């Protein structure tokens, strides 16, 4: 009836991987989220977009333990309504963490970019296209799975049916914009580095460091190696370690490069530790 | 009782809230300048082409600027001087030329770029009677500095045509000695534009926009940690 | 010939200003001190104050 | 049959879901032989 | 004629600091080596008053303890209330740069100054509902520095003209001047039976002038640097400077010099705004170094430490019971510790 | 009290050599940075030279380059100028004035009309 593959081996391994990075991703996030709770002087609107980017990564990542704690093939043959709950909620809050990475970057691309029309942005806007716009995206889904294919909790793929890309159709094309928007910043960033800076070796690290800073912020991982040949070989092993250390690490790089390395907050929780050591002494 | 005057209050505060709330969204649109100089730089063309205070509102491309000019005020300046410490850029036009007043201009412009507060305002310099200097060039630059003899020409700029050499020349030697006392002590927070004006042109407010647009991208770049 | 007015006026000045009985300094010392210590009872700074009586809690 | 790096997580659901189906049918074929050893 | 005149002056100088010495019998650091200390002074953030966009540059409690002013650089006077946190009032402004505002005794009007030369007095009797500018003084030639009400009719105003000027509400005229300074006034304090007040200035020099006769009475230098702030002692008869080099001094109004030097090793910040206390034992110093320091008034201790803020602190203000302490700083924030 | 004396000066012959003295009482001497200003007859003041707190960084104005030289004395508290190589354009009435904060490099009204931290200068006629 079937053969087992040789890549079994590494498969479960891989799964160790995102039991691992994903722990740690929330030993930052929650962090992260305390650090928001407390921190009263740095509420401009930058920091609330990353506050709710962080809050989507925690959804998801608290979803995905739930899906990662409640499948087996028990559950998988009778299509129970849980599942498809769980199914739906987690494709809702993945659509919501990219759009709160297109927020990210129409933010950074509206900062730097259109300079004079930065005030025209409103905390709402961003709110509705971030919170609002993945509702109608998940109800066509719901809707599309309930009267085409519904079987197999609706995450079982069926040749000839292409009801799942109505969920994946403008992610891509919002990853499509995440990539236009940061070839125009980085434009921007040698115009200022050429200006500023007279040495060719010290402009090219800097805009290279500035690159590797931005890549897990606008999630471009994904774009890394994102289509598969098709050909059963190793690149499949590839495959699914990149990704899953990508997508297992990316909250926790935008956790700590945003909060933990940044000036503002290093500088605020050094003061707090002064009035601390000035109370306990 | 109480009730009562405790509900007229919340209404007051919601109020009170609603107009502060459009006074911010009026007051973060608007950019502010500080235009200072000296006596005989030449201020007043430039503010006819463009009291304690002076003010100038205007707009490009509709974007408001409102421009402070300093007026009836004494010489001491080391007191009211740290009130302008959120605008966006000091315009500081002096005129290249009785007593020495580039020396005055460079002490002047070396106190407001070592102040404590002023390291994070950016100043967009002007040099402003350059006809003056095409002019006194031909029968006074060379007395009050010795190394003006003692000075090469910079290659990595394109001056004017139909100009004298002598002209260009000290052009760039007055530019390079505001960049000496600059690029010293500046660490990046902070940032100096040079540019050369003349008497009738129209150019300088677009000069103004472009510097201020380069100033609020290096501060969302400082405020992002990437430059 | 413009500031003789002026060193005149911090001539009056200082003349106006020696002409005074200057109090010892042990005697305003001790009557800082008694006013100090005097006052000590109704200073909510110095002494805590109960959450009753503090009206910002 | 074509994927992609953003639906990763529900691509390794059901290579491990199918790969615990051929599991549990080896193991069920062994018991079946088992069987059929004895009887 | 100038040199008989110098050495006379220089003669009269030397005659005043004799004195000054032959007066002086023992400090107070050593008859107050006896005195139990204060301690540590544990002062927490009750109220957060946000609702300015610039910097607060000024700041002025009421008489009824309740209520109190705050000045904004971007064109604002909001009148808050300090125990329910609400807005009671907010004025937008004529001139955007204010450095300076006042509270009536009475409680009906409140003063502004700034760059613009000109001192607005608002009147908070609104019969239409509405604040409107109820007078403009403008007779200043340099930026108005501090302002303060004597009663309902008359204001004492200090500007950078070094010059000093009591104005008339209802007529809008000055009635006596003062001009012995040589640098900017920066602040002025009033006795608390509205006699006599003091000016500091930036030439190092405190003067004690009168606002009945209009002449100087006492001048006391003892700083390096310019005097920032200064104010009276609860009983009337001493004061305390914070100047620009670090350092704090008491002095006092009888015995015509200094009593008590405030300093430490690892400040090096120019003091902005002092403040005593109800009774006269602490004494409040808002520095640079983005605290401030509670300092013992007669054993020259720093008791405690109020550090809360983010920028310069600005304004600091005490109010007449002494319940509590009002800060604002650059960052748009004021906090009331207690 | 802060005061500054001056001492030196008079009448000399054109290219010879002066010594200024500037004495400092009131105030700590290590902890400003400061400066020697002159002013000519029939017009405004005119910045000359500085020295710093520690006495490393020194600075000149150009028409006084090479022919000036200042120092100053911490323990001995004093400001001492040389003058060597004179001009008859170097008749001035001179000041040693002193910055107005410390620890800082900012000096903005040194020259300036109405200053007092500085004293009442000296009288050098070439
Ligand atoms: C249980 C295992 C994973 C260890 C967890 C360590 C946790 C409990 C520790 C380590 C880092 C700590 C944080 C360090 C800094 C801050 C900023 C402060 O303003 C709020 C508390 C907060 C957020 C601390 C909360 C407690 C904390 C999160
Ligand atoms: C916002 C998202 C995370 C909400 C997800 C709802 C989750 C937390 C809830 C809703 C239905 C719940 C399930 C209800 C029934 C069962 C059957 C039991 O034998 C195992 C637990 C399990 C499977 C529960 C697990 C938790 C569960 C899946
Ligand atoms: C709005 C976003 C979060 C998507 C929500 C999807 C979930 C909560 C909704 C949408 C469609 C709903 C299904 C509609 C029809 C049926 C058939 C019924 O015999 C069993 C329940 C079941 C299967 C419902 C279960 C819950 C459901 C799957
Ligand atoms: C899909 C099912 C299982 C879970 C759905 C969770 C939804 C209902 C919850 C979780 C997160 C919530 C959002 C959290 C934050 C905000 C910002 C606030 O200013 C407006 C409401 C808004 C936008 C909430 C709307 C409701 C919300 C989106
Ligand atoms: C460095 C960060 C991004 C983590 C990336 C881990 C990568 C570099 C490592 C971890 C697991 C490794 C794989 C382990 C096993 C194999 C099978 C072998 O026949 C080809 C190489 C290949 C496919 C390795 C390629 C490199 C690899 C994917
Ligand atoms: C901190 C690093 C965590 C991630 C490290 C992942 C590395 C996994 C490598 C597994 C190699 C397995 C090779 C098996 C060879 C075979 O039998 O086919
Ligand atoms: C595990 C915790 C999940 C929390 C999910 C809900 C997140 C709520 C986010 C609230 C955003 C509010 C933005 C405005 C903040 C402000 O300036 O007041
Ligand atoms: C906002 C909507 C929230 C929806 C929460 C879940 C409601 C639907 C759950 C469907 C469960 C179906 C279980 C089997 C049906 C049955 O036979 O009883
Ligand atoms: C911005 C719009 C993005 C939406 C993309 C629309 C294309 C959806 C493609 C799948 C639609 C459903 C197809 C079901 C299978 C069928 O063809 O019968
Ligand atoms: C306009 C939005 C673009 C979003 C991209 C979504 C991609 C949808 C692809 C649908 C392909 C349908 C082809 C069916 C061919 C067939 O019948 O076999
Ligand atoms: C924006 C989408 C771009 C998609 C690009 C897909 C490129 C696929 C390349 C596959 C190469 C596989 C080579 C395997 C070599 C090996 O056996 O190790
Ligand atoms: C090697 C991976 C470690 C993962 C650790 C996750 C939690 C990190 C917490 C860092 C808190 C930093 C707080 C500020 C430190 C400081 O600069 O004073």
């Amino acid at each position: 009836l079937n053969e087992e593959k040789k890549s079994k081996v590494h498969y479960h391994v891989a799964v160790i991987i995102n039991y691992l990075g994903h722990c740690i991703s929330l030993v930052a996030l929650l962090v992260a989220f305390v650090l928001f709770l407390r921190l009263r002087s740095i509420r401009c609107l930058r920091n609330i977009i990353h506050w709710n980017l962080i809050s989507a990564f925690i959804l998801r990542n608290a979803t995905w333990f739930v899906v990662q704690l409640t499948m087996s093939p028990e559950v998988h043959q009778s299509n129970v309504g849980w599942c498809r709950l769980v199914t739906a909620a987690y494709n809702y809050f993945h659509v919501t963490n990219f759009f709160w990475m297109f927020g990210e970057g129409c933010y950074l691309h509206t900062a730097i970019v259109l300079t004079y029309s930065t005030d025209r942005l409103r905390k709402w806007m961003f709110i509705c296209i971030g919170w609002g716009v993945p509702f109608p995206i998940i109800v066509a889904w719901a809707i599309g799975k309930l009267y085409y294919d519904n079987e197999k909790c609706w995450f079982g793929k069926r040749p000839g049916v292409y009801t799942d890309y109505i969920y994946q159709g403008p992610m891509i094309l919002v990853l499509l914009i995440n990539f236009i928007f940061l070839f125009n910043i980085v434009r921007i960033l040698m115009t200022k580095l050429r200006a500023s800076t007279t040495s060719e070796t010290i402009q090219y690290r800097k805009a290279v460091k500035a690159t590797l800073v931005l890549l897990p912020l606008l999630g471009i991982t994904y774009m890394l190696f994102f289509v598969n040949p098709g050909e059963d070989e190793v690149s499949r092993v590839v495959f699914i370690y990149f990704n899953s250390f990508l997508e297992s690490f990316q909250g926790f790089f935008v956790s700590v490069f945003y909060c933990f390395l940044n000036s503002e907050v290093r500088s605020a929780i050094r003061k707090r530790w002064h009035r601390w050591q000035d109370k306990h002494s | 009782d109480q009730r009562n005057e405790e509900k007229a209050q919340r209404e007051a505060n919601k109020k009170i809230e609603k107009q502060l709330q459009k006074d911010k969204q009026v007051y973060r649109a608007t950019h502010r300048l500080l235009l200072l100089g000296a006596g005989e730089s030449g201020k007043s063309t430039i503010v006819k082409q463009m009291t304690g205070i002076f003010e100038t509102k205007f707009q490009v491309d509709k974007v408001n600027f409102h421009m402070f000019d300093v007026g009836a005020q004494r010489d001491e300046r080391r007191k009211w001087i740290q009130c302008f410490n959120d605008v966006t850029a000091i315009i500081f036009v002096v005129a290249s030329s009785q007593t020495n007043r580039l020396q005055e201009a460079l002490n002047l412009f070396k106190s407001i770029w070592n102040n404590r507060w002023l390291r994070t305002i950016s100043v967009i310099l002007f040099l402003n009677k350059q006809d003056l200097l095409a002019e006194k060039v031909l029968a006074k630059i060379e007395d009050y500095f010795p190394e003006f003899a003692r000075y090469t020409t910079p290659e990595d700029a394109t001056p004017e045509p139909g100009e004298d050499p002598r002209v260009t020349r000290a052009k760039y030697f007055i530019r390079d000695e505001f960049l000496r006392i600059s690029t010293a002590s500046g660490d990046g927070r902070h940032y100096c534009y040079p540019h050369f004006t003349c008497s009738v042109d129209t150019e300088n407010i677009r000069r103004v926009f472009n510097d201020c647009r380069d100033i609020i991208q290096r501060m969302h770049l400082r405020q992002y940690e990437l430059l | 010939t413009a500031s003789i007015a002026q060193a005149r006026k911090l001539v009056e000045q200082l003349k106006m200003e020696a002409n005074i009985d200057r109090i010892k300094v042990s005697k305003a010392a001790a009557d800082l001190m008694a006013y100090c210590e005097a006052h000590a009872k109704e200073d909510p700074l110095l002494t805590p104050v109960p959450a009753s009586e503090n009206p910002f809690r | 049959n074509p994927s992609l790096s953003i639906d990763l997580t529900f691509h390794l659901l059901r290579t491990l879901l199918e790969l615990a189906r051929t599991q549990s049918q080896r193991e069920r074929a062994e018991q079946n032989r088992i069987i059929f050893d004895s009887v | 004629e100038l040199d008989q005149l110098r050495q006379e002056a220089e003669q009269l100088k030397n005659q005043i600091r004799d004195a000054r010495k032959a007066c002086a019998d023992a400090t107070l650091s050593q008859i107050t080596n006896n005195i139990d200390p204060v301690g540590r002074i544990q002062m927490r953030t009750r109220r957060t008053l946000r609702g300015h966009l610039a910097k607060i540059y000024a700041m002025h409690w009421g008489t009824d303890s309740r209520l109190l002013v705050s000045a904004s650089q971007d064109g604002k006077l909001i009148i808050w209330d300090s125990y329910t946190t609400n807005k009671v009032h907010a004025i937008p402004l004529r001139s955007s740069w204010v450095m300076t505002c006042a509270y009536a005794p009475s409680g009906n009007y409140v003063a502004c100054g700034g760059l613009d030369n000109i001192c607005s007095i608002y009147n908070l009797k609104t019969r239409e509902g509405n604040v409107r500018v109820s007078r403009e003084l403008a007779g200043h030639t340099g930026y108005l520095s501090c302002c303060r009400f004597l009663d309902d009719n008359q204001i004492v105003t200090s500007s950078g003209d070094t010059t000093c000027a009591l104005w008339d509400i209802e007529t809008g005229q000055q009635t006596t001047t003062f001009t012995g300074h040589t640098g900017d006034v920066m602040s002025l304090s009033l006795a608390p039976d509205t006699r006599l007040f003091v000016s500091g200035a930036c030439d190092a020099s405190a003067k004690l002038w009168d606002v009945r006769e209009g002449m100087c009475r006492q001048t006391f230098t003892g700083h390096e640097s310019d005097i920032n702030a200064i104010c009276f002692f609860p009983n009337g008869n001493a004061f305390a400077t914070g100047s620009d080099d670090a350092t704090c001094r008491l002095f006092d109004l009888r015995a015509d010099q200094e009593l008590m030097t405030y300093s430490h090793d690892n400040i090096i910040c120019g003091i902005t705004s002092v403040s005593f206390s109800k009774s006269g034992r602490l004494l409040l110093a808002g520095y640079d170094d983005f605290n401030c320091n509670v300092w013992d008034a007669l054993k020259a201790d720093r008791a405690g430490v109020l550090a809360g803020h983010d920028n310069r602190v600005s304004c600091l203000g005490v109010t007449d019971d002494g319940m509590a302490v009002a800060t604002g700083s650059w960052d748009s924030f004021l906090k009331i510790w207690n | 009290q802060v005061q500054l004396q001056e001492s030196g000066g008079g009448l000399v012959q054109p290219g010879g050599s002066l010594r200024l003295s500037c004495a400092a009482s009131g105030f700590t001497f290590s902890n400003y940075k400061m400066n020697w200003v002159r002013q000519a007859p029939g017009k405004g003041l005119e910045w000359v030279s500085d020295i710093s707190q520690s006495g490393a960084s020194i600075s000149y104005t150009g028409s006084v380059k090479g022919r000036f030289t200042i120092s100053r004395d911490n323990a001995k508290n004093t400001l001492y100028l040389q003058m060597n190589s004179l001009k008859p354009e170097d008749t001035a009435v001179y000041y040693c004035a002193r910055c107005p904060a410390p620890f800082t490099r900012d000096c903005f009204d040194v020259t300036s009309t109405t200053y007092a931290y500085r004293g009442q200068g000296t009288q050098v006629t070439v």
